[PDB]
C-alpha cells in the first residue's frame, strides 16, 4: 500500500 | 551653450570626464579665463582651443580574437567554434556604454555523450527488462544526428542507512526482497557501472548484468546520484566538447536536502566527487542529500543537461522541480520504460532547439542589455534567448555594456556563455577616467600663486585654504565681494543655502552622506527618489537629483526592467502576440486573453479563423500574406499534406475553410505546431 | 542589540561527539540556571556512538561539563512467546533535549526496536525513545510511545495502517506549561508524520525498569491519514506550543511538515486533540518550510505570533536567478478568532547556502523595550560561510527587518554555528535574557550574555529668533556688547540594572552646517563653536540639564544672515572603555538637532508673525472599494503674514491612505521633502515649504496618495490638512478638512465564441459546433448573485436542427437547460436560427459570489443533426446563441451604481455549401  | 558639461566640472580634466560621456577638455593655454574648458567637442573646437590638446576619450570595443563559426562540427574538437567573437576588449569612459554583438550557432554533427542514470527500485524491475538492448537502438537513432556518440550507465536506489533500508533479519541485508521470496541486490546509494564510451555494445552488456534492489520508503535518493554524476567528471567520462545529457529515469518522489535527519545524517552535501575505485558513492551514508540550489550550481558549471524521464504519477512533481532548476526538461516515461529511446531523442532535439545566454562574473559596476535576432530578422528587444531553432541555425545577440561611474579597478572581465555551451565570449573591460594631461603635472607651480597649489592640464588645482583661478584669493581674506557670482540669479539664495560665498565661487558644504557639487552647490547624489528604500531602486546613480538609470533598467525610479524574457511565451512570441510587455509584465491588450504571458484565452477566434490564411499563405501561396513573409515569419505550421481525419490524439482543430476556388479546404491543426492541410480541396 | 560578542563563555564536549546538537536551560530547585547540552554521538561504554547528555553549570569561564548518566545497555526481555529487543547503538541520544521544571527530557530519535516471535519478527526499525531524568533526586524514566509487538506480516495485510515502527519519537520535543511532554515523530505512520503527547508525571509513575513495552494511560497520539498530500510529509519534524484559539484553558500545538504535499512544506496549528485549526502552506517547493517553528509575541499585542523557517528557500535574485539563502516567515496573530493569512514579514538570508532560518529561538525582551525579540540562525551564513546568528527586535507592528545585531561564529569553518539556539533565560541573573548558541561541528557551546541597555534622552532647548541689536552680555576679558542667547541641553539616561558610575559625553555644535570659520554663533566661555560636556548620570533618575551662553558674532563679520543656525547635541559613551567591552549599550535618541535664525525683516516689532492660508481639493472622487485608488490632493499655501520659520505642511492620512509623492509648482523646489510619520494614532506626512517661508509667498502642492482598504470604512473618507510653523504668534494655519466619498463598483465581461466559428456544411453525428461563454469580473469590487441565461435554439432531438450535448460549467455556475439535453447517452443568404424557432434551451447558470478578477466559462457541446443536415440542404443557417448576464448585488456595505449586466450574442455560420 505504501513504500517502494 | 548651457549644456551640462559647462555648468558642472570646470575644475579639472578628471572631474569633467566624469560629468558625462559627451564632455571634453582643453588644456591649451589659450582662452585665458574665457570659454569654459569643459563642453561638447564642437563647442570647444569652435572657440579655437584645438592644438590637438582636447582630452575627449571615446569608448571602444575591439575583438581580440574571433574565429569564424565552424559550420560542420565533429572533425577536430578543438577547432569547433560555436560562439563568435571569442574575446572582446571594452574601454569605457566614466558612466559610458558601448554596444557589442555576438553570434551563437548550433553546429551540425556536434558530439553528444548520453549518461543513463536509472532508478533501480524494485518497481523498476520491469523497466530494466525493456532497456536490455537500448544501447543499439539509441545508437541507430543518434547516428543520424551525431557522428560521435558515447553512452554511459549509472544506477541508484537510496542511502543504505537504517531507515530507507531493511536491516533485519540478517538475511535481509544480503537479499532485501527475501521477505517476498525473491532475490535482489543489497541496497546501494549510487553505483557508476559504465563510463561514457562509444562502444554501444558495452551498454547492452552492462544493463543485462544489472539487478534491482528494494528499499522501504517511496522517495529515492535520486538527487544524490545526480550530484555525483555531475561532479565526477573523470569517473563518468564527460567530454568538454560535446552535448552533455543526463537522463534521469525514476518513478517515485525524490529525497531532498535536510531529509538525512531521518537517517541521522546532518552534514550538508558538498559538491565533491566521492565515487571511489569501487564505483560506489562513498559518502552515501555520511552526507545529506543535495539541495536544489547546489545541483543547479554544479549542473550549470559542468554544462550538463538534465532530463527527467519520469512516469505519469510524478510528472507534475518533477515539472515543478524543473522550474526551480533552469535548463532541465521533463519527459513522460512509460511504466516499463518502453519509450525511453524516443524520450531521449525528443529531449535532445528540444535541447538543441534553444539558445539562452548567461553572464558570469559580471562586475557590480557594469550592466548589460541583450537584444535577440533569433530566426528570420526580427530583433526582439530585451531578450537573451532564442527558441524554435534547428540544428545549424545561427542567432545574433546585440549587448550594450554600461559602467556605473568610474570604478577604480581599471581591469575587469566577465564571460557571456550560452547555457550548455562550452564556448563563451570573454569580455575584458578597461575603464578610462583620467586624462593624458595628468602626466605633465606640476605639484608646486609658480603659476599657481608661487607654488601653493598643484598645476596640471592647463589649470590650477589649489591646495587647502587657497582658492581662485591662480590660488591667490585665499579662503577668508575675500569674505567681502563685488563681482561675486554666488547667486545664480538676483534675489536668489547665495550658493543655494549649501555653500560659502567666498572668492566668488561657491564652496559647497561637507555634504554629509553625499556630495554637493555644482556652480551654485545645487547638484548632489543623495536626493534621488527612493522607490523601495533604495535611491533609484539601486538600479541607477543619482546625477544632480536625476536617476541616471543604467542599462537593463529604465524609468524615473529606474524600476522598470528592459528585460522581456518573462513575456517570451511557449508560443515563441512576446506575451503570446496578444499584448505588449511593460517592465516584464504582459499587458493582455487582446480581448478575452489573460495569464502571466497572455497565453490562455477561451473566447478568442478559433485556430481555423487564422490558420485558414496560414494554409493560404503556403499551401496556396495566393490571395495575400505570401508577400508579407507571414508564411515563414508567422506560419510555423506545415504546407498541404493529407486529411487523415483521424489524428484526434491531441490538438484536433477540424477546419472546413472555404477557398476562393469554392473548394472545401478541410485542414487539421495539430507541442510542435503541425498543419494537416488537405492535399487538394474539393470544389 | 545588547548581546556581548566579546566576552563569550565556551563549553566544550568530547571531540567528535557533536556536543551542542541541542541545548536548553535547566533551572534547578535552588534557582541556579544550568545548561543542558545534547551530544548525539558521544561514545558509550562499548565504544559505540550511543550519545549522551551533559549538564553544564553556569561558570563565567565555561569549560568541561559533567555528563548526565543514562542507561546505555541494549535490553532484552521474553514476554510470553515474544522477545522484545532494544538497540541503542547509534541511537543519537541527546539529539533533542528539553527542560521543564526539575525534569530533563533527552530523546534518542534513532534508537531501534525489534520483536521476535518464532521465525517471524517485527522488522527492527528506529521507533525512537526519550529518556527522562531528574538530576536532583536522581529519578530516571523512559518513554517510547511507538514501541509495538505486532509482527511484520500483520502490517502487510493491513496496508501498513497505524504503522509506527519508524516514528523516531523524540525527533522534536516540547513540554507545555501544564507539564505535558509532546514528541515529534516525522517517520510515524510510514513516514506520514506522528505526534505523541503524555503528561510528565504519568510517564514517571507508569515507568517500570525492565519492562520494555508498556502503555502510558494518559498518552494520546496523532491520527493516520489517507490523504496523498500528507504522504512523506514528515509531520512533526519541528514542534512548538502556544495559544492560538483565544482560550487560555486549552493549549495548541504548532507542528511543522517540511515535505508536506510533495515537498511543499506546511505548518499546522492544532488543538490538544490534534484537530487541525489552521494550516500554513509553504511558499516554494523543497524550501523545507516548517523546518523550525517558534511561537512568541513579537509585537506586544498579548497574542502569540508564529515564526516559521525555510532554510533552503531560493530567493529570486535580481538577475532572474535563484539563490538558496533561506527565509523566516512571521505570522502575527490577528484579534479574535485566528485568521492567519499571508505572512506579515519575510526575513531572507543573504549568504548563499547559509540556511538562514535553520533555527529560530525566541529571546524574550532582550533589550527590555517592551516587545519580545527573536534570534534567527544561519549555521552556514556570514561572509566566510562559518555561520552567524542574527537578532531581530520586535516592535509595535512585528519585527524590524534590519537585524539589530549579527553574531559571527567564533569557531572554525563547518562548525554549524547556530544550528541550535536557546534564549529567554537570564543565566547570569543581571535582568536581561541571554542567548546560548550550539555548534556541534566544533563540539562547543557559546554563551552570549546580554548587557544592560541605557535609554539616553537628549533634549536641546534654544530660542527661536536672534536680534543682533539687543546686545546684552559682554564678551569676557572685554566690554564689546554682543547678542547672547541661552542654550539649554538636558540629557537623561535611564534603564534597568545600569551601573551607578554611568558617564556620558554630550558634544554641542553651534551652526554645524557652516564650516569652522563659517560659524556665526560662539560660546562666551571659550569663544568657540563647540564643547564636550562630560555628564555622569549614575544613580540619577531625572535628566541632567546644563545651560551655556552663546553670542552672535559681529554683524560686519559674517554676511550670511538668512541661513538658519543649526545646533547639534551628539551624546555618546565615554572612551573609558580603554579597549575593554563597554559594560552597557547606549540606545535611544542620542542625537538631537534644533534650529535658530537671526531676526530678519520681521518689522518694527522685531517679531516675525506669519499668516498662513490653505486650500484643499482632491482629484478622483470615486474611491472604488477594493481598488488601488490614487488621489491627487492638490493644495495651495499662502504666507500672507510675515516670514514663517520651518514651515511644514501637515497631512493626516487614514490607515488606508499612503503617501506616494508630492510635487510643488516652484521650479527651484519642485519636489518637496515629505517625511511620513505615525503621529498619535493617525499617520501624517510632513512636507517642507521652505524653512524661512517668505512673506506673500504662495506654493501649490499636488500630492498623490494611495487609498486602500476602503472596505472597512463608511461612505466617505476625509483628510486633515494644516500648515504649521515655528513662529511665536500665529504659528499654524487653520486646519482644512477634505472629505472624499467611498463607493463600491464592479464590471463584468460577457464574451463568447464558436468552436469552430464557421463550418461550411456540405448538406445524428456530423460537424461539431460548441459555444463557450466566459465571464470576467474586471470590476474593482467582488460580485455576488452571478446569473446567466443562454438561449440555444433546438430541442436536443430529431426536431432539433443541431443536436446538443452536455453543458460544462467550467467556471462553476450550474445551469438547467429548458429541454433535457442529450436524451440518449450516445453522442450521435443565411437565415438567423435563433432559439425562437425551436424550444429555447435556456440554462440557468448561477455562480452567485464572483471573485474580483475571476473568470468563469460555460461551454455547450452540440453536433449538427446528420438527418437534418441532409434535409433542406439549400438553406444557409447561422446558428445564433444568445446569453444574458445578471448580478444580485456587490457584497459590500454600500454597493451603489446598479449591478453589472451584459448582453452577448454568439452564432455559428453553417454556410450551406449546397444552398
Ligand atoms: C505543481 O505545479 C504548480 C507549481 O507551482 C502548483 O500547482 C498548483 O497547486 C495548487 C495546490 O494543489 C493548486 O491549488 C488550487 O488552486 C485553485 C485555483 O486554481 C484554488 O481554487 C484551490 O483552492 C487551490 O488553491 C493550484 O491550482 C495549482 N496550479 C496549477 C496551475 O495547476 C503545485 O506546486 C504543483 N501542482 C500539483 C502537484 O498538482
Ligand atoms: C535593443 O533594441 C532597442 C529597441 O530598438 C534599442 O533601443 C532603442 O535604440 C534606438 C537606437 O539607439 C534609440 O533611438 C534613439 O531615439 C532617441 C529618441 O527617442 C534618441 O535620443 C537617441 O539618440 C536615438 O536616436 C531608441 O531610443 C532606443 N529605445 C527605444 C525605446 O526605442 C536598444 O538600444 C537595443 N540594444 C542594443 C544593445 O542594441
Ligand atoms: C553597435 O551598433 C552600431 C549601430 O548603431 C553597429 O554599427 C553597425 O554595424 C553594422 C555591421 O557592421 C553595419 O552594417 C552598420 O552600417 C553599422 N552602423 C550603422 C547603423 O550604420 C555596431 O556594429 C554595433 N556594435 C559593434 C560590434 O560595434
Ligand atoms: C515603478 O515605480 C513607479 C512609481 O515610482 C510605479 O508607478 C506606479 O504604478 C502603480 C500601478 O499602475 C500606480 O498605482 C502608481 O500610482 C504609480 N506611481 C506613480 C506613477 O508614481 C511603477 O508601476 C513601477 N514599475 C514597476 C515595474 O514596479
Ligand atoms: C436578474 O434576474 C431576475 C430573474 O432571475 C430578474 O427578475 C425577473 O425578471 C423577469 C423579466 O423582467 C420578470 O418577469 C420577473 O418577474 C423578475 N423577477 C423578480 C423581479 O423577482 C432581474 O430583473 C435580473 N436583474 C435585475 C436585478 O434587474
Ligand atoms: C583533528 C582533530 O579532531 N583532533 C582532535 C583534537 O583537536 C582534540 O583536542 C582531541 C581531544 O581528545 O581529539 C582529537
Ligand atoms: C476531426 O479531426 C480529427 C483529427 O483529424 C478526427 O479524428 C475527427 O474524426 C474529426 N471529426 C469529424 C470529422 O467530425
Ligand atoms: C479553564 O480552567 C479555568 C480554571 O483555572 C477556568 O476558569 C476556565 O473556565 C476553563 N476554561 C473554560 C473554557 O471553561
Ligand atoms: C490620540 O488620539 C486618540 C483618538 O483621537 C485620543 O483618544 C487620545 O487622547 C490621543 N492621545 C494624545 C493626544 O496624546
Ligand atoms: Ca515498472
Ligand atoms: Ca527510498
Ligand atoms: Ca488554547
Ligand atoms: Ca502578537
Ligand atoms: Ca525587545
Ligand atoms: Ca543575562
Ligand atoms: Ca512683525
Ligand atoms: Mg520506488
Amino acid at each position: 500500500g505504501r513504500g517502494d | 551653450g548651457p549644456n551640462i558639461c559647462t555648468t558642472r566640472g570646470v575644475s579639472s580634466c578628471q572631474q569633467c570626464l566624469a560629468v558625462s560621456p559627451m564632455c571634453a577638455w582643453c588644456s591649451d593655454e589659450a582662452l585665458p579665463l574665457g570659454s569654459p574648458r569643459c563642453d561638447l567637442k564642437e563647442n570647444l573646437l569652435k572657440d579655437n582651443c584645438a592644438p590637438e590638446s582636447i582630452e575627449f576619450p571615446v569608448s571602444e570595443a575591439r575583438v581580440l580574437e574571433d574565429r569564424p563559426l565552424s559550420d560542420k562540427g565533429s572533425g577536430d574538437s578543438s577547432q569547433v567554434t560555436q560562439v563568435s567573437p571569442q574575446r572582446i576588449a571594452l574601454r569605457l569612459r566614466p558612466d559610458d556604454s558601448k554596444n557589442f554583438s555576438i553570434q551563437v550557432r548550433q553546429v551540425e554533427d556536434y558530439p553528444v555523450d548520453i549518461y543513463y542514470l536509472m532508478d533501480l527500485s524494485y518497481s523498476m524491475k520491469d523497466d530494466l527488462w525493456s532497456i536490455q538492448n537500448l544501447g543499439t537502438k539509441l545508437a541507430t537513432q543518434m547516428r543520424k544526428l551525431t557522428s560521435n556518440l558515447r553512452i554511459g550507465f549509472g544506477a541508484f536506489v537510496d542511502k543504505p542507512v537504517s531507515p530507507y533500508m531493511y536491516i533485519s533479519p540478517p538475511e535481509a541485508l544480503e537479499n532485501p526482497c527475501y521477505d517476498m521470496k525473491t532475490t535482489c541486490l543489497p541496497m546501494f546509494g549510487y553505483k557508476h557501472v559504465l563510463t561514457l564510451t562509444d562502444q554501444v555494445t558495452r551498454f547492452n552488456e552492462e544493463v543485462k548484468k544489472q539487478s534491482v534492489s528494494r528499499n522501504r520508503d517511496a522517495p529515492e535518493g535520486g538527487f544524490d546520484a545526480i550530484m555525483q554524476a555531475t561532479v565526477c567528471d573523470e569517473k563518468i567520462g564527460w567530454r568538454n566538447d560535446a552535448s552533455h545529457l543526463l537522463v534521469f529515469t525514476t518513478d517515485a518522489k525524490t529525497h531532498i536536502a535536510l531529509d538525512g535527519r531521518l537517517a541521522g545524517i546532518v552534514q550538508p552535501n558538498d559538491g565533491q566527487c566521492h565515487v571511489g575505485s569501487d564505483n560506489h558513492y562513498s559518502a552515501s551514508t555520511t552526507m545529506d542529500y543535495p539541495s536544489l540550489g547546489l545541483m543547479t550550481e554544479k549542473l550549470s558549471q559542468k554544462n550538463i543537461n538534465l532530463i527527467f524521464a519520469v512516469t505519469e504519477n510524478v510528472v507534475n512533481l518533477y515539472q515543478n522541480y524543473s522550474e526551480l532548476i533552469p535548463g532541465t526538461t521533463v519527459g513522460v516515461l512509460s511504466m516499463d520504460s518502453s519509450n525511453v529511446l524516443q524520450l531521449i531523442v525528443d529531449a535532445y532535439g528540444k535541447i538543441r532547439s534553444k539558445v539562452e545566454l548567461e553572464v558570469r562574473d559580471l562586475p557590480e559596476e557594469l550592466s548589460l542589455s541583450f537584444n535577440a535576432t533569433c530566426l528570420n530578422n526580427e530583433v526582439i528587444p530585451g531578450l537573451k534567448s532564442c527558441m524554435g531553432l534547428k540544428i545549424g541555425d545561427t542567432v545574433s545577440f546585440s549587448i550594450e555594456a554600461k559602467v556605473r561611474g568610474c570604478p577604480q579597478e581599471k581591469e575587469k572581465s566577465f564571460t557571456i556563455k550560452p547555457v550548455g555551451f562550452k564556448d563563451s565570449l570573454i569580455v575584458q573591460v578597461t575603464f578610462d577616467c583620467d586624462c593624458a594631461c595628468q602626466a605633465q603635472a606640476e605639484p608646486n607651480s609658480h603659476r599657481c600663486n608661487n607654488g601653493n597649489g598643484t598645476f596640471e592640464c592647463g589649470v590650477c588645482r589649489c591646495g587647502p585654504g587657497w582658492l581662485g583661478s591662480q590660488c591667490e584669493c585665499s579662503e577668508e581674506d575675500y569674505r567681502p565681494s563685488q563681482q561675486d557670482e554666488c547667486s545664480p540669479r538676483e534675489g536668489q539664495p547665495v550658493c543655494s543655502q549649501r555653500g560659502e560665498c567666498l572668492c566668488g565661487q561657491c564652496v559647497c558644504h561637507s555634504s554629509d552622506f553625499g556630495k554637493i557639487t555644482g556652480k551654485y552647490c545645487e547638484c548632489d547624489d543623495f536626493s534621488c527618489v527612493r522607490y523601495k528604500g533604495e535611491m533609484c531602486s539601486g538600479h541607477g546613480q543619482c546625477s544632480c537629483g536625476d536617476c541616471l538609470c543604467d542599462s537593463d533598467w529604465t524609468g524615473y525610479y529606474c524600476n522598470c526592467t528592459t528585460r522581456t524574457d518573462t513575456c517570451m511565451s511557449s508560443n515563441g512570441l512576446l506575451c503570446s502576440g496578444r499584448g505588449k510587455c511593460e517592465c516584464g509584465s504582459c499587458v493582455c491588450i487582446q480581448p478575452g486573453s489573460y495569464g502571466d504571458t497572455c497565453e490562455k484565452c477561451p473566447t478568442c477566434p478559433d485556430a481555423c479563423t487564422f490558420k485558414k490564411e496560414c494554409v493560404e499563405c503556403k499551401k496556396f501561396d495566393r490571395g495575400a500574406l505570401h508577400d508579407e513573409n507571414t508564411c515563414n515569419r508567422y506560419c510555423r505550421d506545415e504546407i498541404e499534406s493529407v486529411k487523415e481525419l483521424k489524428d484526434t490524439g491531441k490538438d484536433a482543430v477540424n477546419c472546413t475553410y472555404k477557398n476562393e476556388d469554392d473548394c472545401v479546404v478541410r485542414f487539421q491543426y495539430y507541442g510542435k505546431s503541425i498543419l494537416y492541410v488537405v492535399e487538394e480541396p474539393e470544389c | 542589540l545588547n548581546l556581548d560578542p566579546v566576552q563569550l563563555t565556551f563549553y566544550a564536549g568530547p571531540n567528535g561527539s557533536q556536543f551542542g546538537f541541542s541545548l536548553d536551560f535547566h533551572k534547578d530547585s535552588h534557582g541556579r540556571v544550568a545548561i543542558v547540552v545534547g551530544a548525539p554521538r558521544t561514545l558509550g561504554p562499548s565504544q559505540e556512538e550511543t550519545g549522551g547528555v551533559f549538564l553544564c553549570p553556569w561558570r563565567a569561564e565555561g569549560g568541561q561539563c559533567p555528563s548526565l548518566l543514562f542507561d546505555l545497555r541494549d535490553e532484552t526481555r521474553n514476554v510470553g512467546s515474544q522477545t522484545l529487543q532494544t538497540f541503542k547503538a547509534r541511537q543519537g541520544l541527546g539529539a533533542s533535549v528539553v527542560s521543564w521544571s526539575d525534569v530533563i527530557v533527552a530523546c534518542a530519535p534513532w534508537q531501534h526496536w525489534n520483536v521476535l516471535e518464532k521465525t517471524e519478527e517485527a522488522e527492527k526499525t528506529p521507533v525512537g525513545s526519550c529518556f527522562l531524568a531528574q538530576p536532583e533526586s536522581g529519578r530516571r524514566a523512559e518513554y517510547s510511545p511507538c514501541r509495538g509487538n505486532t509482527l511484520s506480516r500483520i502490517y502487510v495485510e493491513n496496508d501498513f495502517s497505524w504503522d509506527k515502527r519508524y516514528c523516531e519519537a523524540g525527533f522534536s520535543s516540547v513540554v507545555t506549561q501544564a507539564g505535558e511532554l509532546v514528541l515529534g515523530a516525522p517517520g510515524g505512520y510510514y513516514f506520514l508524520g506522528l505526534l505523541a503527547q503524555a503528561p510528565v508525571a504519568d510517564i514517571f509513575s507508569s515507568y517500570r525498569p525492565g519492562i520494555l513495552l508498556w502503555h502510558v494511560s494518559s498518552q494520546s497520539l496523532s491520527f493516520d491519514s489517507s490523504n496523498p498530500e500528507y504522504f512523506d510529509g514528515y509531520w512533526g519534524y519541528s514542534v512548538a506550543v502556544g495559544e492560538f484559539d483565544g482560550d487560555l484553558n486549552t493549549t495548541e500545538y504548532v507542528v511543522g511538515a517540511p515535505t508536506w504535499s510533495w515537498t511543499l512544506g506546511a505548518v499546522e496549528i492544532l488543538d490538544s486533540y490534534y484537530q487541525r485549526l489552521h494550516r500554513l502552506r509553504g511558499e516554494q517547493m523543497a524550501s523545507y518550510f516548517g523546518h523550525s517553528v517558534a511561537v512568541t509575541d513579537v509585537n506586544g499585542d498579548g497574542r502569540h505570533d508564529l515564526l516559521v523557517g525555510a532554510p533552503l528557500y531560493m530567493e529570486s535574485r535580481a538577475d532572474r536567478k535563484l539563490a538558496e539563502v533561506g527565509r523566516v516567515y512571521l505570522f502575527l496573530q490577528p484579534r479574535g478568532p485566528h485568521a492567519l493569512g499571508a505572512p506579515s514579514l519575510l526575513l531572507t538570508g543573504t549568504q548563499l547556502y547559509g540556511r538562514f532560518g535553520s533555527a529560530i529561538a525566541p529571546l524574550g525582551d532582550l533589550d527590555r523595550d517592551g516587545y519580545n525579540d527573536i534570534a534567527v540562525a544561519a549555521p552556514y551564513g556570514g561572509p566566510s560561510g562559518r555561520g552567524q546568528v542574527l537578532v531581530f527586535l520586535g516592535q509595535s507592528e512585528g519585527l524590524r527587518s534590519r537585524p539589530s545585531q549579527v553574531l559571527d561564529s567564533p569557531f572554525p569553518t563547518g562548525s554549524a554555528f547556530g544550528f541550535s539556539l536557546r534564549g529567554a533565560v537570564d543565566i547570569d541573573d543581571n535582568g536581561y535574557p541571554d542567548l546560548i548558541v550550539g555548534a556541534y561541528g566544533a563540539n562547543q557551546v557559546a554563551v552570549y550574555r546580554a548587557q544592560p541597555v541605557v535609554k539616553a534622552s537628549v533634549q536641546l532647548l534654544v530660542q527661536d529668533s536672534l536680534n543682533p541689536a539687543v546686545k546684552s552680555c559682554v564678551l569676557p576679558q572685554t566690554k564689546t556688547p554682543v547678542s547672547c542667547f541661552n542654550i539649554q541641553m538636558c540629557v537623561g539616561a535611564t534603564g534597568h540594572n545600569i551601573p551607578q558610575k554611568l558617564s556620558l559625553n554630550a558634544e554641542l555644535q553651534l551652526d554645524r552646517q557652516k564650516p569652522r570659520q563659517g560659524r556665526r554663533v560662539l560660546l562666551l566661555g571659550s569663544q568657540q563653536a563647540g564643547t564636550t560636556l562630560n555628564l555622569d548620570l549614575g544613580g540619577k533618575h531625572s535628566p541632567i540639564c546644563h545651560t551655556t551662553m552663546a553670542f552672535l558674532r559681529d554683524e560686519a563679520d559674517f554676511r550670511d544672515k538668512l541661513s538658519p543656525i543649526v545646533l547639534s547635541l551628539n551624546v555618546s559613551l565615554p572612551p573609558t572603555e580603554a579597549g575593554m567591552a563597554p559594560a552597557v549599550v547606549l540606545h535611544g535618541d542620542t542625537h538631537v538637532q534644533e534650529q535658530t535664525r537671526i531676526v530678519l525683516d520681521c518689522g518694527e516689532d522685531d517679531v516675525c508673525v506669519p499668516q498662513l492660508q490653505l486650500t484643499a481639493s482632491v482629484t478622483g472622487s470615486p474611491l472604488l472599494v477594493g481598488a488601488d485608488n490614487v488621489l491627487e490632493l492638490q493644495m495651495d499655501a499662502a504666507n500672507e503674514g510675515e516670514g514663517a520659520y520651518e514651515a511644514e505642511l501637515a497631512v493626516h492620512l487614514p490607515q488606508g491612505a499612503h503617501y506616494m509623492r508630492a510635487l510643488s509648482n516652484v521650479e527651484g523646489f519642485e519636489r518637496l521633502i515629505c517625511n511620513q510619520k505615525k503621529e498619535n494614532e493617525t499617520r501624517v506626512v510632513l512636507c517642507e515649504l521652505g524653512n524661512p517661508m517668505k512673506k506673500n509667498a504662495q506654493i501649490g502642492i499636488a500630492m498623490l496618495v494611495s487609498v486602500g482598504n476602503l472596505e472597512e470604512a463608511g461612505e466617505s473618507v476625509s483628510f486633515q490638512l494644516q500648515i504649521r510653523s515655528k513662529n511665536s504668534q500665529n504659528p499654524n494655519s487653520k486646519i482644512v478638512l477634505l472629505d472624499v466619498p467611498v463607493r463600491a463598483e464592479a464590471q463584468v465581461e460577457l464574451r463568447g465564441n464558436s468552436f469552430p466559428a464557421s463550418l461550411v456544411v456540405a448538406a445524428s453525428w456530423g460537424p461539431k459546433v460548441e459555444h463557450t461563454y466566459e465571464l470576467h469580473n474586471n470590476g474593482p469590487g467582488t460580485v455576488n448573485g452571478l446569473h446567466l441565461s443562454i438561449h440555444l435554439p433546438g430541442q436536443s432531438q430529431p426536431s432539433d436542427l443541431l443536436y446538443i450535448l452536455d453543458i460544462q460549467p467550467q467556471g462553476g455556475l450550474q445551469c438547467f437547460p429548458q429541454p433535457p439535453v442529450n436524451p440518449l447517452k450516445v453522442d450521435w443568404d443565411p437565415v438567423l436560427v435563433s432559439c425562437d424557432s425551436a424550444p429555447c434551451t435556456v440554462v440557468q447558470c448561477d455562480l452567485q459570489e464572483m471573485a474580483r478578477g475571476q473568470r468563469a466559462m460555460v461551454t455547450v457541446l452540440a453536433f449538427l443533426w446528420l438527418p437534418s443536415l441532409y434535409q433542406r440542404p439549400l438553406d444557409q443557417f447561422v446558428l445564433q446563441s444568445h446569453a444574458w448576464f445578471n448580478v444580485s448585488s456587490l457584497p459590500y456595505a454600500v454597493p451603489p451604481l446598479s449591478l453589472p449586466r451584459g448582453e452577448a450574442q454568439v452564432w455559428t455560420q453553417l454556410l450551406r455549401a449546397l444552398e
